[PDB]
């Protein structure tokens, strides 16, 4: 029963360590790597057998096991399929988890350089950030809240969706980072001037006050968000699909 | 707590106590920034608004403000400051307005200067509200003009141009020809500016100066130097298409002599940067605080070194005489360390530099690492001071970034900085396995934008002799008794490792991890450790250690650029897959231009970019060498990389070498490497393997050696060393009986991979089939895919069994079995085995199209429709991207019966219709593909889906489509049944950007003027009675009036300035009614021609009067000529 | 600046207290183990002043330093550092980093900012909670608990600035109101329970980070880390009065400790087990004012519990039957039956194991011991949980749970007794489930604490014969151990039972047992009873019960013959504090709330005594 899963996730974590030694440890130019497939297969049967038993949570950390395994060895999108895979699994009854899991999913999205799916997870996790963190949100989920408001702030300013395809939470958010009247929200006051600043000067294209607020926003931002602002500096000095 | 709570008790006070004035003027004068810090506190919202009824206490609030805004600069102070000065007096508006303009109103925080322009905008209101003898009291004769001068002197009434109209009506209350020479002046204009507002359309106009007179222009103390990188750039893009261009020569020559120019200013002599206390050791840090100290050479060298990277990442594919010469060679390097002690100089100093100067910096160092001229510069003794710099200022430089006050890098003669440059090396080796690891748990406090950089150089960087010898000693060592004596014309050259200290475990590990992390410097040092792992080898698990090191030590020789430089290079690919014949054709060699478009920004998207290190987009290469050799261009392998690897990954995978590069390039009808006998370890290995698998091995060592030999493969060059090795592979099935658990996984695809070298014949290659259609049937995937590796091997051109046939329908049925399944769900399966099998089944459809037929080929292609309408979780997108490509090259072969053709080109309508521009981009490129093969309604249908992507998709994607766009329009069909729909799509509402479509219009009325449609042009130019004019954003209208007018012109010069009118797509000043004048004048004189239709043009114009100025002065023109 | 020029005027000396912190820094740093945790006891002695202090650069200063003493190979300075870091006040170390400029960089100029809360909380307490050494993991957990309360973190609605934080922890302490003013198990709260919002958001955070690391765990020690420190927050901060800030009440959480449970190798490391069991049953009790109704557990109402509560339940039983088996030497072979499960048997083993080392020894001060820990928590779940319990759950199930008692009660008296109490709740039907039917410095220092000041002013001018040996066991034993808690037990037990109508002549024929406890009150005016203290209430509250009582309508014992009983407790002996005023505070509620013309000269003497 519970014992054979034990063995289960026992040999695949084994499996897991041979990977990482066979390829990140010590790095070998020659393995395309068979224990990972071990190790999935083994967190497979592993997660299926949990599910029979009547336990979606052991399931969704063997996921996270596999999915931190697969960002570990340079497979982005696959760690964040896996990611959203548990946050899936443990969805209805660990909203918190799922929260972590699915900010893990958009970490990897954004090491895969997927822009849109990143965008969706942030949003995503916005909404059950939302429903279950209850303005004024618990604390736990005012985490989340934060970091997925300026992670998304960002990925709109970088991606500039037209005004045609924009969902209505996407302008619902921007247009909160337009000033008209004397709001902050669950940010801290200098972080949201700065984004504030942020949206208006990349929309009345003012590379300067970019390069200003690239430089005073840095301590701010988490490593991941000063990625972000990067790149939506360098898609306005140099923007992407014009070849040259 | 004292203060503050101190503070808001007198403040109450004073809100009872306002009889008295003492108290309040006291504590405004004396602490208006307490009071503003405090003034979300309610006695302090009382003072305040006790302040706001008074017109002296709203003075004193205003004067003490002015003489305290320096500490109300923090973004929140000022926005604290401006609730403050909301409410101020009436009595007061021209002093407050005075000190918003003055002071507040140019802020690096934009929204702060709305917030002031707002309520300036209400000060003044309230000013031409109020009557005159006051409003002339409170803002007087020559404060007004003072504030209008400041306004315009700098570019504030620019920004805040509702403020200039207000303050404009409350005084008024108070009381050329196109030329070469005016393009020229216009480019100048834009770009002898300092702005990074337009690069790439400045770019594109320096670029059409004369050739005679551009580097003249580069070169100037004016020119805008943030255009040199997007000049290379352009520049690029017309060498690659095969010309010459004079932009990227003339930035060239720009970009060595600022270089050169910088270098000149830096000491004679030159000291290690370190960041502890630059002070003691000489003036040189005197001389270092003047140079890069201030902002007026500071802010060029990221500049420059933006240029000079552009430039070094595409010298590896330039024309021999555009190479950097060796003189300036040492100039560079020079550069480099200078930028990179500027960003440390700037890091000690004033923060964080610049995401851009950062990039720049460590753009340049990875690059010039990689280039053999500046790096045998670098790597000499005369530059050892210059390499311990570049290692002190990596490591400074990542120690500022990513480690925390309190924390380590790493987490559980002989001058001192020799020493401190060998330790910083190996503590960044040692952090390329956690701190640097891209997605590990320790690479969150890094940037990821920073990470390959860093990866790159800390590899080039270790390579280097002054830190190379320790570097490749593990630390494990070190913590045991090893210390000799070291000398190598620099102090450091440390004998390797003895073996005796090689037999633990960990030691070993930690070895191997810096041998294949820092490659091999040259020939000597490839034999040295090739002597070491043999030694090893001659012990629990020490021989498994010992043949995976040695494998991919030997594979390190199978990389085709710098020998074996993991930084530069990657393995060496020959792809199964052929060189398509449908291109090279007529309609191929134009749908090769419009698919390489779509294929660079593929690449740009999805690829993982393992082989590059820098962030440059449009860098994309693959290890394929011409082997007829010289890596094949990018452009020439458009659908050849095998369909079953990852876009842009570059590891190892069963089939990188083609069997047809085996009978080719070695010619075995069915030397050694770059400057290694290779020949020599591919026969020890051969014998001591036929030797060591055959005669009380354990089966853990078998499988590693038969993996080994499979890997090993790829570099034995005769017939011989693939006839031993499958004799040795099959007395091995023969000795080894069914138990496997891990043999059949390298047993099956190394068999058959020598048995297809070998000419496979039915005298000895005869049995493979057996097992292989036996390994099909296994209970685990991992055989099934060696064997599906091997069956691809044996396809290639082996014709199977000389005889029998039944291999093909064994393939076949398993293909269609497998794959069928798996299309409502591939993310529960492998993504390697769904890769393998597609790319078999694409393989065997285009070169056994015999074979297949009613099962095969029709269902495949039902098999990849499903996948690729998937949902964007439940289809990755490695394996949409894999069978899109295999799709495409199935379509573009014409190895397809037309009904399954045509099955295909009915595929592509569903799939530019997603979300993911990536997977839109591919959809793109295969119906490009599906319309260029297959070649009036349904084109009609095409050019409207390619508008919709251009109205509904991201900017890149917008962009790239209308780039693609009017080839396709005048490939396709003829203009008149598109220059309404294009110019419907420039001349509308619900367009995203006009922009892109002025471009489209522009190619599209030039490309008129090819068989004689220089009169369709003003003809349809005219049908703007309705359509143009007619336009609710006035600017909007004048500014698509000049483009349409830009775009229809037959004189040079003007025709030139397209970009420069794409720059300012709102902007109505007065210089861009004067363009639109101009151009329009233009196109009435030598084009209209007939007097008549200079009245219909005329006439077209008074219907929208507008007397103001975008028409009025037009019609004015008009009149005089 | 005053003190050290008036001491440099008297004696001479050049010293600067400002030369013993790069002293502490340099002894941080040493070679030796002994060094460091000495100096890190140093630090935990100074820290909190310097940082209070205008030398507060230099405390800061000190924090950054010893958080590097984590990675040490001797445990006492890992337990050294955490008991360092549970005194910190963060408020003030936010107030401090807020003011920093130069020290964010450090050494090496570093870009970005110290974030000390977050490493000290994440890097270090709760890091050390994947100790693999038991007692550092639970210096880690007291640690963590310590800290909670004062954790400053930003854009909270109590506390905006760090400022804010620090003048409520100073006001809350000196301006504290001078003012002043059927049962239910620990678990359980039935009222509003207005918390603190700040404290909310705290142990929200707290509970969210020590969660993540119990569900992505790979390791065994993290594992029984978080589940210790969740079991020690759910005591220092319970799930009914704190529910906001256990997510919410509790479902998930509650799902994820029994998965934990029913895993392979968690319930056989008894500590972790047992710490697993009090979180459950906790998380299952904070659900009480909200999932409750006026089939299976019918009173419950919220359905997604009724699983958890039936597994908690079973597994209860199970556990309770191993004990009883390992109690009652008995080899493994109808609702606690667990003869046909492997990871029961195991535990079985371990238990026996455990009980088998306990026989053949002799210290009866070892509180830690495994085994009747592991029972007592046990049975104290088993308690909280047949809160909830109706008849009809618990009816036909009665029978093997007092069989069980009967066995484990010579092992743990006290908290079988309390479990034969809940059992007697929930057969009569008295249990819960059947009884159911902005402000920143100014509101802070002056306004709020004003406010209440004024307004005070103000305001101020206006199926019983199966529980027959179980209790004949418990009434032997109280008159054979001198174990106090065990006869406070049994005296609530008693009075329990009077309470619920049981015949005193039933329990009593001989009145031995008020014999033998009016007797006790020799030893106890004399001062020779041992804890006494923890008696008198009891049996002056179970006297006040007999005294309505009637032996065959002849009175018992009487409320005269209490209050003389009291007078001789208070007019002869010592404090009145501990004896004489927990005596008489029954006899005064029982005699004055509760309560034809001798009860007005009774209440007159109660009087005078009062006087």
């Amino acid at each position: 029963g519970p014992g054979e899963a034990l063995a289960l996730t026992e040999a695949a974590r084994l499996f897991l360590r041979q990977e990482r030694d066979a390829r990140q440890r010590l790095v070998c130019p020659a393995a395309y790597g068979e224990p990972l497939q071990a190790a999935a297969s083994a967190l497979g049967a592993a997660v299926r057998l949990h599910l029979e038993l009547g336990q979606p949570a052991a399931a969704a950390a063997l996921c996270l096991e596999l999915a931190a395994a697969l960002r570990d060895l340079g497979q982005p999108a696959a760690a964040a399929g896996h990611f959203q895979r548990a946050a899936q699994l443990q969805l209805p009854q660990l909203p918190l988890a799922a929260l972590q899991a699915l900010g893990e999913a958009a970490s990897c999205q954004l090491l895969a350089r997927d822009y849109t799916g990143a965008l969706a997870v942030f949003t995503r996790m916005q909404r059950l950030a939302r429903e279950h963190g209850s303005p004024a949100a618990l604390g736990a989920f005012s985490d989340v809240l934060v970091r997925c408001e300026v992670s998304r702030v960002l990925l709109l300013l970088l991606l500039q969706p037209p005004p045609a395809k924009l969902l209505p939470e996407h302008a619902q958010t921007l247009e909160k980072y337009s000033w008209e009247a004397f709001s902050s929200g669950q940010l801290p006051e200098e972080l949201f001037l700065l984004l504030q600043s942020l949206v208006m000067a990349t929309h009345e294209k003012d590379t300067e006050a970019i390069k200003s607020l690239q430089v005073e926003m840095w301590p701010l931002l988490t490593a991941e968000q000063n990625h972000l602002l990067h790149l939506v500096l360098q898609e306005t000095i140099s923007p992407s699909g014009q070849g040259v | 707590i004292v203060r503050r709570g101190a503070l808001i008790l007198f403040c109450d006070y004073v809100c009872q106590n306002l009889h008295d004035s003492e108290h309040l003027t006291w504590l405004i004068v004396n602490h208006i920034q307490d009071l503003i810090s405090l003034s979300h506190e309610p006695p302090v919202q009382d003072f305040i608004s006790a302040v706001h009824r008074n017109s002296a206490a709203s003075g004193l609030f205003i004067q003490a403000i002015q003489s305290r805004c320096e500490n109300l600069s923090t973004p929140t102070m000022l926005k604290k400051t401006l609730q403050c000065l909301e409410g101020i007096h009436l009595s007061q508006s021209g002093a407050v307005l005075t000190l918003y303009v003055d002071r507040l109103l140019c802020t690096p925080f934009r929204v702060l200067a709305r917030m002031v322009d707002i309520l300036a905008c209400r000060r003044v209101e309230m000013l031409l509200a109020a009557n005159l003898q006051s409003s002339m009291a409170q803002l007087p004769m020559e404060e007004l003009n003072r504030i209008q001068e400041y306004l315009q002197s700098s570019g504030l009434a620019q920004r805040h141009q509702r403020l200039y109209s207000l303050l404009d009506r409350f005084r008024l209350s108070t009381m050329v020809s196109p030329d070469k020479d005016w393009y020229v002046h216009l480019v100048k204009s834009q770009c002898w500016t300092r702005s990074d507002s337009a690069l790439l359309e400045g770019a594109e106009l320096v670029n059409r100066i004369p050739a005679e007179d551009m580097n003249a222009f580069m070169m100037n103390s004016e020119f805008n130097l943030s255009l040199l990188a997007p000049c290379l750039s352009l520049g690029m893009s017309e060498i690659s298409g095969g010309q010459k261009s004079a932009l990227f020569e003339a930035a060239r020559e720009v970009t060595l002599a600022r270089v050169s120019g910088t270098v000149q200013q830096l000491p004679a002599v030159h000291h290690v940067f370190q960041p502890e206390l630059p002070a003691e050791p000489a003036a040189y840090w005197s001389k270092l605080n003047d140079l890069f100290g201030d902002a007026a050479l500071y802010q060029s060298l990221p500049t420059l070194a933006r240029a000079l990277a552009q430039y070094l990442v595409v010298v590896s594919k330039l024309p021999s005489h555009l190479h950097l010469p060796p003189e300036k060679e040492k100039d560079i390097v020079k550069f480099v360390v200078a930028t990179l002690e500027a960003l440390s100089w700037h890091l000690i100093h004033e923060q964080i530099p610049l995401s851009l100067d950062l990039q720049a910096g460590l753009d340049c160092c990875c690059l010039a690492l990689q280039l053999p001229g500046l790096w045998s510069v670098v790597s000499s003794t005369e530059f050892v001071t210059h390499a311990c710099s570049l290692i002190h200022c990596v490591h400074f430089i990542l120690e500022a970034v990513a480690v925390q006050p309190g924390e380590q890098l790493l987490s559980p003669q002989n001058p001192k900085y020799i020493t401190a440059a060998c330790e910083m090396v190996a503590e960044m080796v040692e952090s390329l396995q956690s701190v640097l690891a891209l997605g590990h748990k320790r690479n969150s406090g890094v940037p990821a934008f920073l990470t390959p950089l860093l990866r790159n150089i800390i590899i080039s960087l270790a390579r280097l002799p002054l830190v190379n010898s320790y570097t490749r000693v593990p630390p494990l060592v070190w913590k045991l008794g090893w210390s000799p004596k070291p000398g190598g014309d620099f102090g450091t050259a440390f004998p390797e490792i003895p073996v005796e200290f090689l037999q633990e475990k960990e030691v070993f590990k930690e070895f191997i991890y810096r041998i294949n992390t820092l490659g091999w410097t040259s020939r000597t040092q490839f034999e040295e450790t090739w002597a070491t792992l043999l030694g090893v080898l001659v012990r629990t698990q020490i021989n498994v250690l010992a043949v995976q090191a040695i494998t991919s030590l030997v594979l390190s020789a199978m990389t085709v650029p710098v020998a074996g430089n993991p930084a530069v290079s990657c393995l060496e690919q020959q792809p199964r897959n052929k060189p398509l014949k449908a291109l090279d054709t007529r309609f191929g060699r134009k749908l090769s231009i419009i698919r390489g478009i779509v294929e660079q920004e593929i690449q740009a998207m999805v690829s993982k970019r393992e082989n590059i290190a820098t962030h440059h987009l449009y860098q994309a290469w693959d290890p394929v060498p011409s082997l007829s050799g010289a890596l094949i261009s990018h452009e020439k392998l458009l659908l050849q990389i095998n369909p079953e690897r990852e876009l842009g990954s570059m590891s190892y995978k069963l089939g990188q070498v083609s069997i047809h590069s085996v009978w080719l390039g070695n010619s075995i009808t069915p030397k050694h490497r770059a400057g290694v006998d290779i020949h020599s370890c591919s026969q020890f290995l051969l014998e001591l393997y036929s030797r060591w698998i055959l005669p009380r091995t354990p089966a853990i060592l078998i499988s590693e050696v038969v993996r080994s030999l499979l890997v090993v493969s790829d570099l034995f060059t005769e017939r011989n060393q693939f006839e031993l090795m499958y004799v040795t592979l099959t007395e091995l099935r023969r000795v080894h009986p069914s138990e496997d658990e891990i043999l059949a996984q390298y047993l099956v695809p190394a068999t058959c991979k020598a048995a297809a070298v070998l000419g496979m014949d039915k005298a000895v290659a005869e049995p493979v089939s057996r097992l292989l259609e036996s390994t099909l049937r296994s209970s685990h995937l991992p055989s099934r895919v060696g064997a599906l590796h091997g069956i691809l091997y044996v396809l290639e051109c082996d014709l199977l069994d000389d005889t029998a046939k039944q291999l093909i329908p064994v393939i076949s049925d398993y293909l269609l079995s497998n794959l069928k399944g798996i299309a409502h769900c591939v993310n529960i399966h492998s993504q390697q085995h769904v890769l393998v099998m597609c790319a078999t089944a694409f393989y065997l459809i285009e070169n056994y199209p015999l074979d297949v037929g009613p099962e095969f080929s029709a269902s495949i292609i039902q098999m990849c429709g499903v996948m690729l309408s998937g949902s964007e979780e439940s289809t990755p997108s490695i394996i949409y991207h894999c069978a899109l490509r295999g799709l495409e090259r199935l379509l573009l072969s014409e190895q397809l019966s037309r009904l399954d053709a045509e099955s295909l080109v009915k595929l592509s309508v569903d799939r530019v219709n997603v979300h993911s521009p990536h997977r839109a981009m591919a959809a793109l490129g295969l119906m490009l593909t599906c319309m260029y093969t297959g070649k009036v309604i349904v084109a009609m249908e095409r050019v409207s889906v390619l508008f919709d992507r251009i109205r509904k998709g991201f900017p890149c994607e917008a962009r790239v489509v209308a780039r693609i766009l009017p080839q396709f329009l005048d490939d396709f069909f003829p203009p008149q049944d598109i220059m309404n729909k294009v110019i419907g799509e420039f001349l509308s509402n619900q367009q995203p950007y006009p922009q892109f479509m002025a471009t489209v219009v522009y190619k599209v009325f030039q490309t008129l003027h090819s068989t004689g449609q220089s009169s369709m042009v003003r003809d349809w130019v005219m049908l703007s009675l309705s359509n143009f004019t007619q336009r609710a954003p006035v600017a909007m209208a004048t500014w698509s009036l000049s483009c349409f007018f830009v775009s229809a012109s037959t004189s040079p010069w003007v025709a030139a300035i397209l970009p420069h009118v794409i720059s300012r797509m709102g902007k109505l000043e007065q210089v861009d009614v004067n363009l639109f004048c101009l151009v329009a004048t233009d196109f009435y004189r030598h084009q209209i021609e007939e007097e008549l239709d200079r009245r219909a043009f005329q006439s077209v114009l008074e219907v929208v009067a507008a007397p103001g100025s975008p028409y009025h002065r037009l019609l004015t023109c008009l009149r005089n000529v | 600046g005053d003190w050290m020029g008036t001491i440099r005027t008297l004696t001479g000396n050049t010293f600067s207290l400002a030369d013993c912190i790069p002293l502490l820094r340099k002894t941080l740093k040493d070679e030796s183990s002994v060094t460091c945790k000495l100096a890190c006891t140093a630090v935990r002695n100074c820290v909190m002043s310097l940082c209070s202090s205008s030398y507060s650069e230099l405390g800061l200063q000190l924090i950054i330093d010893v958080l590097t003493l984590r990675n040490s190979s001797y445990w006492l300075v890992r337990t050294e550092l955490l008991e360092t870091l549970a005194e910190i006040d963060f408020r003030l170390v936010s107030f401090l980093e807020a003011k920093a400029e130069n020290l964010h960089r450090g050494a090496h100029h570093y870009t970005g900012l110290l974030k000390l809360q977050e490493r000290v909380l994440n890097n270090v307490v709760i890091h050390l909670l994947g100790d693999e050494d038991p007692r550092v993991r639970h210096v880690a957990a007291a640690s963590l608990i310590r800290l909670v309360p004062k954790l400053f973190y930003k854009c909270d609605q109590g506390q905006a600035d760090p400022v804010v934080a620090v003048a409520r922890d100073q006001s809350s302490v000196y301006l504290k109101l001078l003012m002043h003013e059927t049962r239910i198990y620990r678990g359980y709260n039935l009222l509003p329970s207005i918390t603190d919002v700040t404290m909310e958001n705290n142990l929200s955070r707290v509970i969210a980070a020590v969660s993540h690391e119990l569900i992505t765990s790979t390791t065994r020690a993290l594992t029984f880390g978080c589940c210790e420190a969740l079991c020690l927050l759910s005591t220092a901060f319970p799930v009914c009065i704190w529910s906001l800030g256990w997510h919410c009440c509790t479902v998930g959480m509650a799902t994820m400790i029994l998965t934990l449970l029913s895993s392979a190798w968690f319930p056989l490391d008894l500590s972790a087990h047992q710490d697993a069991l009090i979180l459950a049953g906790n998380l299952l009790a904070a659900s009480a004012p909200k999932s409750l109704r006026s089939e299976v557990w019918p009173a419950l109402g919220d359905r997604a519990l009724v699983p958890m509560v039936e597994q908690l339940f079973s597994h209860l039983l199970k556990v309770i039957n191993i004990c009883a088996h390992v109690l009652d030497d008995v080899a493994p072979g109808s609702l606690g039956s667990f003869y046909h499960l492997p990871s029961y048997l195991k535990l079985h083993d371990v238990l026996k194991a455990t009980h088998a080392n306990y026989k053949v020894t002799l210290d009866l001060q070892n509180s830690t011991e495994k085994f009747g820990g592991f029972l007592r928590s046990a049975l104290d779940v088993l308690s909280q949980i047949l809160e909830l319990a109706t008849l009809q759950d618990i009816g036909k199930c009665v029978e093997e749970i007092l069989g069980y008692l009967k066995s484990c009660f010579s092992r743990e008296p006290m908290m079988a007794t309390v479990c034969v109490q809940q059992l007697l709740k929930t057969l009569f039907g008295t249990n819960l489930a059947s009884q159911f039917d902005r402000p920143g410095l100014y509101h802070y220092c002056f306004m709020a604490p004003y406010t209440h000041f004024t307004q005070a002013l103000a305001d101020a001018s206006l199926h019983i014969r199966l529980f027959e040996p179980l209790v004949i066991k418990a009434l032997k034993q109280y008159t054979t151990t001198t174990c106090v808690q065990l006869q406070k037990q049994v005296l609530d037990l008693l009075a329990q039972l009077v309470q619920l109508r049981v015949n005193y002549c039933l329990l009593d024929s001989d009145q031995v047992f008020i014999g033998f406890v009016l007797k006790q009150f020799e030893y106890i005016e004399v001062g020779q009873f041992r804890e006494s203290e923890a008696i008198i209430p009891n049996i002056f509250f179970f006297l006040v019960l007999l005294s309505y009582e009637r032996y065959h309508s002849k009175q018992i014992i009487g409320i005269p013959k209490i209050i003389q009983l009291c007078d001789g407790i208070m007019a002869s002996g010592r404090k009145a504090v501990t004896h004489a005023i927990p005596a008489l505070q029954p006899i005064v509620h029982d005699l004055f709330v509760l309560r034809g013309k001798e009860l007005e000269t009774q209440k007159e003497v109660v009087v005078s005594m009062l006087l």
